[PDB]
RNA sequence: UGGUUCGUGGAGCCAUGGGGGAAUCUGGGCGGACCACCGCCUAAGGCUAAGUACUCCGGGUGACCGAUAGCGCACCAGUAC
RNA sequence: GAGCUAGCCCUGGCCAGGGUGAAGCUGGGGUGAGACCCAGUGGAGGCCCGAACCGGUGGGGGAUGCAAACCCCUCGGAUGA
RNA sequence: GAAUGCCGGCAUGAGUAACGAUAAAGAGGGUGAGAAUCCCUCUCGCCGUAAGCCCAAGGGUUCCUACGCAAUGGUCGUCAGCGUAGGGUUAGGCGGGACCUAAGGUGAAGCCGAAAGGCGUAGCCGAAGGGCAGCCGGUUAAUAUUCCGGCCCUUCCCGCAGGUGCGAUGGGGGGACGCUCUAGGCUAGGGGGACCGGAGCCAUGGACGAGCCCGGCCAGAAGCGCAGGGUGGGAGGUAGGCAAAUCCGCCUCCCAACAAGCUCUGCGUGGUGGGGAAGCCCGGGUGACAACCCCCCGAAGCCAGGGAGCCAAGAAAAGCCUCUAAGCACAACCUGCGGGAACCCGUACCGCAAACCGACACAGGUGGGCGGGUGCAAGAGCACUCAGGCGCGCGGGAGAACCCUCGCCAAGGAACUCUGCAAGUUGGCCCCGUAACUUCGGGAGAAGGGGUGCUCCCUGGGGUGAUGAGCCCCGGGGAGCCGCAGUGAACAGGCUCUGGCGACUGUUUACCAAAAACACAGCUCUCUGCGAACUCGUAAGAGGAGGUAUAGGGAGCGACGCUUGCCCGGUGCCGGAAGGUCAAGGGGAGGGGUGCAAGCCCCGAACCGAAGCCCCGGUGAACGGCGGCCGUAACUAUAACGGUCCUAAGGUAGCGAAAUUCCUUGUCGGGUAAGUUCCGACCUGCACGAAAAGCGUAACGACCGGAGCGCUGUCUCGGCGAGGGACCCGGUGAAAUUGAACUGGCCGUGAAGAUGCGGCCUACCCGUGGCAGGACGAAAAGACCCCGUGGAGCUUUACUGCAGCC
RNA sequence: CGAUGUCGGCUCGUCGCAUCCUGGGGCUGAAGAAGGUCCCAAGGGUUGGGCUGUUCGCCCAUUAAAGCGGCACGCGAGCUG
RNA sequence: UGGGAGAGGGUGGUGGAAUUCCCGGAGUAGCGGUGAAAUGCGCAGAUACCGGGAGGAACGCCGAUGGCGAAGGCAGCCACCUGGUCCACCCGUGACGCUGAGGCGCGAAAGCGUGGGGAGCAAACCGGAUUAGAUACCCGGGUAGUCCACGCCCUAAACG
RNA sequence: CCGAGGGUAGGGCCCGUGACUGGGGCGAAGUCGUAACAAGGUAGCUGUACCGGAAGGUGCGGCUGGAU
RNA sequence: AAAAAUG
RNA sequence: GCGGGGUGGAGCAGCCUGGUAGCUCGUCGGGCUCAUAACCCGAAGGUCGUCGGUUCAAAUCCGGCCCCCGCAACCA
């Protein structure tokens, strides 16, 4: 049936992208936070 | 003169629709109409204010011009009549000598090709719009603006009418379609005889299909939903109410009165409406 | 109403949202309701180093661990997944 | 977090074939004029039968399954909410 | 040493289940250390509105080539979507951007909010919508509408010539639209052809034939022709389109009006350029100087912005056109010609799947287009089949039980069973014929019958064409032939009678309930006069609504028919300038602290003081409620009547052992050989009852009862047969569970149900296929139950608060 | 209670004797036939339907008889639900 | 042809009297009602009297033993549309007539459907009296209806 | 071919019958009331409508077959 | 301008 | 199992707070009538379900028994 993940490279983007973590302070937030881990990527990817 | 039909369908029945006889153009003016915008019952925050709405057929709002004073003593044609699904009285094209084109609400009675003209001295004649304080006292008048130079607030539905019952002072008594007896500046325009397409209450809908093709959703009951959701919802099978009737959010819905106590425009209204 | 040990307590003092609203030293605040006496201090403008706090960073030292312990990671780790 | 699900808004797309034959219209009859009747044309409908498509009624199988909801027979709606 | 402990490791089950569709395989010839699994050929089977082909999303080198097989592939492996390395994605015209806008988002102005931030006209972003100039053929191992070949086309710049008041983000026009049906004329595509082109073929009884088989096109500028779309022309006046305006709008006059013309498409033709088979020979070559024509069927597509009808009344902006303003008319625009310029990103491959979403090379899920031929009434249905693509990545044997799925059956035909669950019956089309009842449509395909194939003869009409032939499409009558059976296979309702419920099509518990629940039109109450009421939000702001009482919110009932009685004492709501009660506050009789005192400070009565509450009334389609005991009639029995206590008032109509009836299988009747269910009645209704509506109702229902016919493996009552498993051999190889084991029966005992203790009996050691009584067998720290001063959701006249309102 | 699946039916049985039949008897108010009551006896047998979820029971039609009970109200790692 | 009468019918418009309610003024111990009372109303200011407003219904005197129509039925006034009927003159057509099974239409009041309207009156209902009881006659309240529009019902002591 | 008739299916009319139920008819002498004939003690009747243990009461309109 | 049944 | 009740012939107050049983109908006697009912005037009748206890005294307060109503009987 049809399962819970069905990728599209837009909504993505706008949804997780980097950009749209700027434009709140919660997401801001959760840049510093990844930062600090270090983690190696801030955003998922994708190619568009 | 509404139209029935032989019930070839069990939902085909009962239905009934209007004779649309006074129509006589089937396609609106170009120029006067702007897209109309479906809100869904919901507001900028995107949340439902209003339930159960949205989902009907797309419409064209098609502009009225409310204040006839705008053009004063400049008389103009009844180009025609249009259907406009905005609201329930139909529409008049008319076309000024000056050139200019605009709808106003279609009257009872007005036909097509005869002078309407707006001003202090523009004869007492089914269409033309007058100011309050010079109408005779008693007549038919719609379309009236509630304050002066507002637009036209009152009496704009089907076949509604306000009628005219003494001067006081600078205001005018009107007898509201409510029954409400309201003095009027007398400096409010207004446009006399009564609004067309008097057979609308007649309108049998004749199944839910039409309830969702004019935008209203369906309405669920209370008591058929949860304690969670709704006062007269959960019980055991079916049960009554068990409490005074009251609304989703809990005032009561049985002759509650909730008409602002301190308002100043209850100086200015003079009985309460009728039955 | 808040702060102080002070939870309306005899409840001051500091601070203040509302109302009313002075004085320039013979003016004014405080010493726990309030009064008198006796004292202290001069509100409604501002700046001020040092002493104190922390450890991403560098070093030194351990009756600290020794690859299931010690940071999650001694190794290409906030990686694989 | 509304890329699953629920509701709405914007913009597009889809529904083979067949059956029934409302109103209206034209002709005729009818009457003082009408209502009305008859045949034709007409092609209405949350109309009918039935693929796609959307469903998931009954039964069986499957039960460490092909599958954390599937498969077979059967069955409902299918120009409309 | 234990914590259903944590990490890791290795066992047990077990060489057992399974190897992921039952569409299917065999042989031969290569290669290779090795082959059922790789490659080639012939034979066979499977999809063919796909299991074929092309796009879009998603995926990200999986495409091509070479060399490789440890691991990945449910076996094997030389093979591959795996490993290594090399190569591969070419655009002014396809798509997107340098154009436009919709939701929405962002947001100079402005508004709001303790901070963070929330709104918001214009503007801007935003596409699978609008706008926009390329078609055919070839070529690479892999790219192509991208390279190449031919024939076309757009924009920008400069130059020139011709024409004109040129000029815009400002005005106007246009862009510009729904649903159902639909004309005419084309095209795609399809069928036949004794006509044209063709390598061959003569089989096994016949056929040298008007034979067999193959093929008989594609694109194409100007011009031409057929078919359609669109648009009237001039003059005058003008106060409107937020300046101007010749434009647009409005008025008046004149000529024209199914036209014509002018303009735009679509198709046909068109210089020319390509393509072009079967077969045979080793992807290529011939076939070939290939031919390339006629008739018919014909779209949902094109002309298109066509036409008619209808109610629910059907996007915006730009490109394009016109109008004029500053400006400027040495210019600038338009047309034509010439030369010059034309950028970024995507192009591989998969793409109903082994490459996407599902942890897997997963029987599931995934939007758009093409989707051929014949026959069956038609069709995207069913069967077979072209092009094309596959036999689903373990096999080989055996022919037990048992399971799955499928086929058949004597006589009986629901005796099965909770129930005809399931499986039978029926089945498509034509024609005759068809009941109660009904809201006149219906019920109705009601029911119930008959026909159905092929051949010869005769004969009506339609389309194309021409009016005819040809081809095609509908029928009619007669005469006959074969079979058990003629929709000869596949797809394709069993029917009837009577109840309860709900009016109806519809909606939901994704993932055990599709219902009698929800919704629905329709009825009633009730709120709201506009900056509405209500809702969201602290607000600003929104929705309501660019709506205005024929409108909008809330509540209940739920088509329609006939109806909806009595009670306002209590609660709710509505009304009520009296009175009572009432906080802050005003007031300050009168007392207190202290100072020598002027004074300072505190307590503080009567009275004045809103809502609310008390109080007076109203109100049922507001919350709710609608009795007991006793007597009495010329047989008895029962009470039309009466007596009495009480209540605010005591249940009317209609219904009633019901979805409700305890006693209950109440009693009588029907149906049956027999009826705790079903239907009709009766009424002493434990405990129906009138908008949590009362009683009914034609039609509708995968709803739930009862009955009958038809037919059946449901059953008496089982039997045979087929295939996939189960079994055997080769390859690969899990699982939960598991204290350890050398694990028998009985009679007792034991924490009260023993392989383990006592006595007695029986019993050689170890397995394979089977059966499920035990190991209180596995699985889940019982979900019922209580326990915890454990938790959570919900209710109100429980307590105390807060929003909101007064 | 870190689980002992709970009615009934189907299938498959096995045991007990307080015997329903058949067999062997005593007594009888046993003439015969046919019964009544007790005694011995468990080898075999103990039907088919209607209604109800039923167990039980009633009813139809038969029968030599249409027995009562145990085995976790036998039996769900056998099924139905 | 020329004239007369009439509540004959249909539409529109219009006048005053009164009742009820609302507002204003003024006023105080009761009003209302019956055979007599009581329910009801009234100091929260009624009745009675003045002024103003809203709204519906019906048309006093004329008026009659009167008139009109086929019947049921029709009554303020103004206008418009229109039927029936009588007198006069003796002009015209020249038996063209009378009744009328079916058929069609009209048809008081009550009743019904959909909307409208709603002062007064008033079935059903509530209450007060009478009574053995009073589901009545009488008093206090009161909904459908009575009224307008359209569409049904088509009954009668529709009787002279 | 026609065809008595037999079989199946669906309809039409008539008669008999049925738990129960509806009123109706009569039946020397039951119960409860008194509506009508006198102005029947509320004039009577009537069409209709609502209600009531029952006759009947009331509402709208109509007749006199109503007395004074 | 009519209080009040029955045999 | 819990709750309420039993008193002239019928239906009910008195019971709560001990001392005195009352209301309507009915029954009887007598009036009006031709006669009945209606109506008027008088009158009669209850040892309080039963038994036991408390108390100076029990319809009355407390126990037991009988009967008549009424409510509950749930999770399985
Ligand atoms: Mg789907
Ligand atoms: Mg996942
Ligand atoms: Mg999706
Ligand atoms: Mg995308
Ligand atoms: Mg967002
Ligand atoms: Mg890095
Ligand atoms: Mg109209
Ligand atoms: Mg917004
Ligand atoms: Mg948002
Ligand atoms: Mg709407
Ligand atoms: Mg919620
Ligand atoms: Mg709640
Ligand atoms: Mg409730
Ligand atoms: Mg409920
Ligand atoms: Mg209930
Ligand atoms: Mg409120
Ligand atoms: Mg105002
Ligand atoms: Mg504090
Ligand atoms: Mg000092
Ligand atoms: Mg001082
Ligand atoms: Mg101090
Ligand atoms: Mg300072
Ligand atoms: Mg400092
Ligand atoms: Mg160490
Ligand atoms: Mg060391
Ligand atoms: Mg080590
Ligand atoms: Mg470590
Ligand atoms: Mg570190
Ligand atoms: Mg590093
Ligand atoms: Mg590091
Ligand atoms: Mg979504
Ligand atoms: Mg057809
Ligand atoms: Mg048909
Ligand atoms: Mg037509
Ligand atoms: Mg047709
Ligand atoms: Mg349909
Ligand atoms: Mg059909
Ligand atoms: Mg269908
Ligand atoms: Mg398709
Ligand atoms: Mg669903
Ligand atoms: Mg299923
Ligand atoms: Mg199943
Ligand atoms: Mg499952
Ligand atoms: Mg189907
Ligand atoms: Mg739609
Ligand atoms: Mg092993
Ligand atoms: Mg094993
Ligand atoms: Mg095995
Ligand atoms: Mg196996
Ligand atoms: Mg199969
Ligand atoms: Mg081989
Ligand atoms: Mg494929
Ligand atoms: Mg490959
Ligand atoms: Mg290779
Ligand atoms: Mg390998
Ligand atoms: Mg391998
Ligand atoms: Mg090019
Ligand atoms: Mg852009
Ligand atoms: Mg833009
Ligand atoms: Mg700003
Ligand atoms: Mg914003
Ligand atoms: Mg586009
Ligand atoms: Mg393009
Ligand atoms: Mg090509
Ligand atoms: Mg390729
Ligand atoms: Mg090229
Ligand atoms: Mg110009
Ligand atoms: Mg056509
Ligand atoms: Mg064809
Ligand atoms: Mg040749
Ligand atoms: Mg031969
Ligand atoms: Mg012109
Ligand atoms: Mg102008
Ligand atoms: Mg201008
Ligand atoms: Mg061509
Ligand atoms: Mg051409
Ligand atoms: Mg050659
Ligand atoms: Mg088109
Ligand atoms: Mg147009
Ligand atoms: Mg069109
Ligand atoms: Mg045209
Ligand atoms: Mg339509
Ligand atoms: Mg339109
Ligand atoms: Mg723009
Ligand atoms: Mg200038
Ligand atoms: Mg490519
Ligand atoms: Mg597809
Ligand atoms: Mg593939
Ligand atoms: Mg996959
Ligand atoms: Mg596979
Ligand atoms: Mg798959
Ligand atoms: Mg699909
Ligand atoms: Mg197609
Ligand atoms: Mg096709
Ligand atoms: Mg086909
Ligand atoms: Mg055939
Ligand atoms: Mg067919
Ligand atoms: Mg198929
Ligand atoms: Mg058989
Ligand atoms: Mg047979
Ligand atoms: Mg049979
Ligand atoms: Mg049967
Ligand atoms: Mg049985
Ligand atoms: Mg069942
Ligand atoms: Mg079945
Ligand atoms: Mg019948
Ligand atoms: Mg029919
Ligand atoms: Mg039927
Ligand atoms: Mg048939
Ligand atoms: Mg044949
Ligand atoms: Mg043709
Ligand atoms: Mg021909
Ligand atoms: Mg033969
Ligand atoms: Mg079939
Ligand atoms: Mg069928
Ligand atoms: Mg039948
Ligand atoms: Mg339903
Ligand atoms: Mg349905
Ligand atoms: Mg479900
Ligand atoms: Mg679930
Ligand atoms: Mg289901
Ligand atoms: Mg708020
Ligand atoms: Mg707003
Ligand atoms: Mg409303
Ligand atoms: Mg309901
Ligand atoms: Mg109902
Ligand atoms: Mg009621
Ligand atoms: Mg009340
Ligand atoms: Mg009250
Ligand atoms: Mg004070
Ligand atoms: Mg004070
Ligand atoms: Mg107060
Ligand atoms: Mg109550
Ligand atoms: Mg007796
Ligand atoms: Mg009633
Ligand atoms: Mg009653
Ligand atoms: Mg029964
Ligand atoms: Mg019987
Ligand atoms: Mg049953
Ligand atoms: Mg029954
Ligand atoms: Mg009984
Ligand atoms: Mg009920
Ligand atoms: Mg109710
Ligand atoms: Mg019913
Ligand atoms: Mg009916
Ligand atoms: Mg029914
Ligand atoms: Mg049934
Ligand atoms: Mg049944
Ligand atoms: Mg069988
Ligand atoms: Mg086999
Ligand atoms: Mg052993
Ligand atoms: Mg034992
Ligand atoms: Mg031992
Ligand atoms: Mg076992
Ligand atoms: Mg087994
Ligand atoms: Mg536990
Ligand atoms: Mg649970
Ligand atoms: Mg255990
Ligand atoms: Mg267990
Ligand atoms: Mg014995
Ligand atoms: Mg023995
Ligand atoms: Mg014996
Ligand atoms: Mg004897
Ligand atoms: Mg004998
Ligand atoms: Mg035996
Ligand atoms: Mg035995
Ligand atoms: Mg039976
Ligand atoms: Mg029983
Ligand atoms: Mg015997
Ligand atoms: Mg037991
Ligand atoms: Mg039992
Ligand atoms: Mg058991
Ligand atoms: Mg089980
Ligand atoms: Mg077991
Ligand atoms: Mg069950
Ligand atoms: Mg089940
Ligand atoms: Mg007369
Ligand atoms: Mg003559
Ligand atoms: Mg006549
Ligand atoms: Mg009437
Ligand atoms: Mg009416
Ligand atoms: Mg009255
Ligand atoms: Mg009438
Ligand atoms: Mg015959
Ligand atoms: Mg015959
Ligand atoms: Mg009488
Ligand atoms: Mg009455
Ligand atoms: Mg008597
Ligand atoms: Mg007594
Ligand atoms: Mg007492
Ligand atoms: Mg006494
Ligand atoms: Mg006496
Ligand atoms: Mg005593
Ligand atoms: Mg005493
Ligand atoms: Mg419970």
């Amino acid at each position: 049936m049809k399962r819970t993940w069905q990728p599209n490279r837009r909504k993505r983007a706008k949804t997780h992208g980097f950009r749209a973590r700027m434009r709140t302070p919660g997401g801001r937030k959760v840049l510093k936070r990844r930062r600090q881990k270090g983690r190696w990527r801030l955003t998922p990817a994708v190619r568009k | 003169a509404v139209k029935k039909f032989k019930p070839y369908t069990p939902s085909r029945r009962f239905m009934t629709v209007a004779d649309f006889s006074e129509i006589t153009k089937t396609e609106p003016e170009k120029s006067l109409v702007k897209p109309l915008k479906k809100t869904g019952g919901r507001n900028n925050q995107g949340r439902i204010t209003v339930r159960f709405r949205g989902g009907g057929h797309k419409r064209l709002y098609r502009i009225i011009d409310f204040k006839r004073w705008d053009k004063v003593g400049i008389p103009a044609k009844v180009a025609a009549i249009e259907y406009d699904p905005n609201r329930s009285a139909r529409i008049a094209l008319l076309h000024y000598v000056d050139g200019e084109k605009r709808y106003i609400i279609a009257p009872d009675g007005l036909q097509v090709g005869q002078q309407v003209v707006a001003g202090p001295d523009a004869p007492i004649q089914v269409g033309n719009a007058l100011p309050l304080r010079f109408i005779p006292v008693g007549t038919v008048v719609h379309a009236v603006e509630l304050e002066p130079k507002k637009g036209a607030k009152l009496a704009r539905a089907a076949g509604t009418s306000a009628q005219i019952q003494g001067r006081e002072g600078d205001y005018v008594i009107l007898r509201l379609p409510s029954g409400e007896l309201r003095k009027v500046h007398g400096e409010c325009y207004a446009t006399v005889g009564a609004v067309g397409n008097a057979d609308h209450k007649n309108i049998v809908l004749g199944k839910a299909g039409r309830s969702r093709w004019l935008g209203r959703r369906p309405h669920v009951r209370g008591a058929a939903m949860n304690p969670v959701d709704h006062p007269h919802g959960g019980g055991e099978g079916r049960a009554p109410r068990g409490r005074p009737p009251a609304s989703p959010w809990g005032w009561q819905t049985k002759g509650l009165k909730t008409r602002k106590r301190r308002k100043p425009s209850s100086r200015f209204i003079i009985a309460r409406r009728k039955k």
